[PDB]
């Protein structure tokens, strides 16, 4: 039964700046926890019982709340703190809930997305499929276009894009475009093109391979 | 320290009844606290499914209290969580964890629900078609596709090279996954210094190694 819904859903700030994200309850509630989680990592503990403070957790952090709006304060986010936060409640057992997140991402300097093209391996084609991949890498904002183009004309069916989330060190998104065909379709064409626009230029940057190659 | 550990069966069919356990060390059972049992979907979102509180007695979410069981081993101090006639969407991770308020979590176990069969991946090179100028970089990289279930892992050159790696989200190709992992090197110690992908698929026991060497000429 009773709804968390969280502000803002994503969320990106610079290290030293503040921040504050706000949970509310549909209805009223007892009290509010706050968790964090990392990719990989199990949820974390941060604020128990509205504003007390977990054990393992630095005093940048702050909880807040008056029934139904409660709220999580980053004094000064640090970049150890790019997390996903959720807030969970206890009221009159419905039973308990969770919200769905408020994801916290850091933030920097456009980049020009590294796209790169390959054929498929020989080893490949040997099973009666042919995969032709595209990675554009190290790019920030995360907003990216990929334009596939078999021999001139555009295509839409047969791609697969994958994201990574913001990197660990560097801030950036990267992603990887992958084309999948069957051996003799791979082999009735002849000019293979990626083609990405991304913010930092209006132009886009096509890679092409073409099968008559070494 | 208190310390959670769940495990139990990674894949299961359709219909079956899926077992899970926490084991938890550090702390007794019996002893105050609720032992909770709670499951995390795809996406994000979390769901509370029951608890055993240190006494024997059990409360559950009451959408699963039909479904689920949640039980215990005092002598080998764990508590158990069995989902019966499991349906596609119970596929998620499930977490034990220390209850009120809930601090200390297991790290997670995935249950995967699908009538599809634990084949193992096939490990492609990826390497330049010569295509134009670009840069004093050389990027290169693995497809890893046609496996099932997740996880595979992906290191290169048996992890020395851990700089310059994207290991891409896996996707599941046709009912089995595909995922690719790029490495970008200095066009200078290539090919004098090898770069290699290590693969690794622990459902399907599989390890591969796959040697990115220049292409065709
Ligand atoms: C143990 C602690 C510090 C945490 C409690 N938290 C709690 C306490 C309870 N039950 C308290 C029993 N009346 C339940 N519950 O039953 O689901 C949940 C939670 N929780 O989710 O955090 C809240 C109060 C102020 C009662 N206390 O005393």
């Amino acid at each position: 039964q009773i709804v968390l819904t969280q502000s803002p859903a994503i969320m990106s700030a610079s290290p030293g700046e503040k921040v504050t994200m706000t949970c509310s309850a549909s209805s009223s509630v007892y009290y509010m926890y706050w968790y964090q989680q990392k990719p990989g990592s199990s949820p974390r503990l941060l604020i128990y019982d509205t504003s007390n403070l977990a054990s393992g957790v630095p005093v940048r952090f702050s909880g807040s709340g008056s029934g139904t709006s409660y709220s999580l304060t980053i004094s000064r986010m640090e970049a150890e703190d790019a997390a996903t936060y959720y807030c969970q409640q206890w009221s009159s057992y419905p039973p308990i809930t969770f919200g769905v997140g408020t994801k916290l991402e850091l933030k920097r300097a456009d980049a020009a997305p590294t796209v790169s093209i390959f054929p498929p391996s020989s080893e490949q084609l040997t099973s009666g499929g042919a995969s032709v991949v595209c990675f554009l890498n190290n790019f920030y904002p995360k907003d990216i276009n990929v334009k596939w183009k078999i021999d001139g004309s555009e295509r839409q069916n047969g791609v697969l894009n994958s994201w990574t989330d913001q990197d660990s060190k560097d801030s950036t998104y990267s992603m990887s475009s992958t084309l999948t065909l069957t051996k003799d379709e791979y082999e009735r064409h002849n000019s293979y093109t990626c083609e990405a626009t991304h913010k930092t230029s209006t132009s886009p940057i096509v890679k092409s391979f073409n099968r008559n190659e070494c | 320290d208190v310390q959670l550990q769940e495990s139990g069966p990674g894949l299961v069919k359709p219909s079956q009844s899926q077992s899970l356990t926490c084991t938890v060390t550090g702390y007794s059972i019996t002893s105050d606290y609720a032992w909770n049992w709670i499951r995390q979907f795809p996406g994000n979102k979390l769901e509370w499914m029951g608890y055993m509180s240190y006494s024997g007695s059990t409360r559950y979410n009451p959408s699963l209290r039909s479904r689920i069981s949640i039980t215990r081993d005092t002598s080998k101090n764990q508590f158990f969580l069995q989902l019966k006639s499991v349906t596609t969407e119970d596929t998620a991770t499930y977490f034990c964890a220390r209850g009120w308020p809930l601090a200390y979590w297991g790290q997670g176990t995935q249950v995967s629900v699908s009538e599809a069969k634990t084949t193992p991946p096939s490990v492609y090179p990826l390497a330049p078609g010569s295509a134009a100028q670009t840069n004093s970089m050389v990027t290169l990289g693995c497809l890893v596709k046609g496996y099932f279930p997740e996880p595979v892992t992906v290191t290169w050159n048996s992890g020395s090279l851990s700089s310059g790696v994207h290991t891409f989200p896996a996707v599941l190709q046709s009912d089995l996954y595909t995922l690719s992992s790029s490495v970008t090197v200095p066009s200078s110690p290539r090919p004098s210094e090898t770069v290699t992908c290590n693969v690794a698929h622990p459902a399907s026991s599989t390890k591969v190694d796959k040697k990115i060497v220049p292409r065709d000429c």
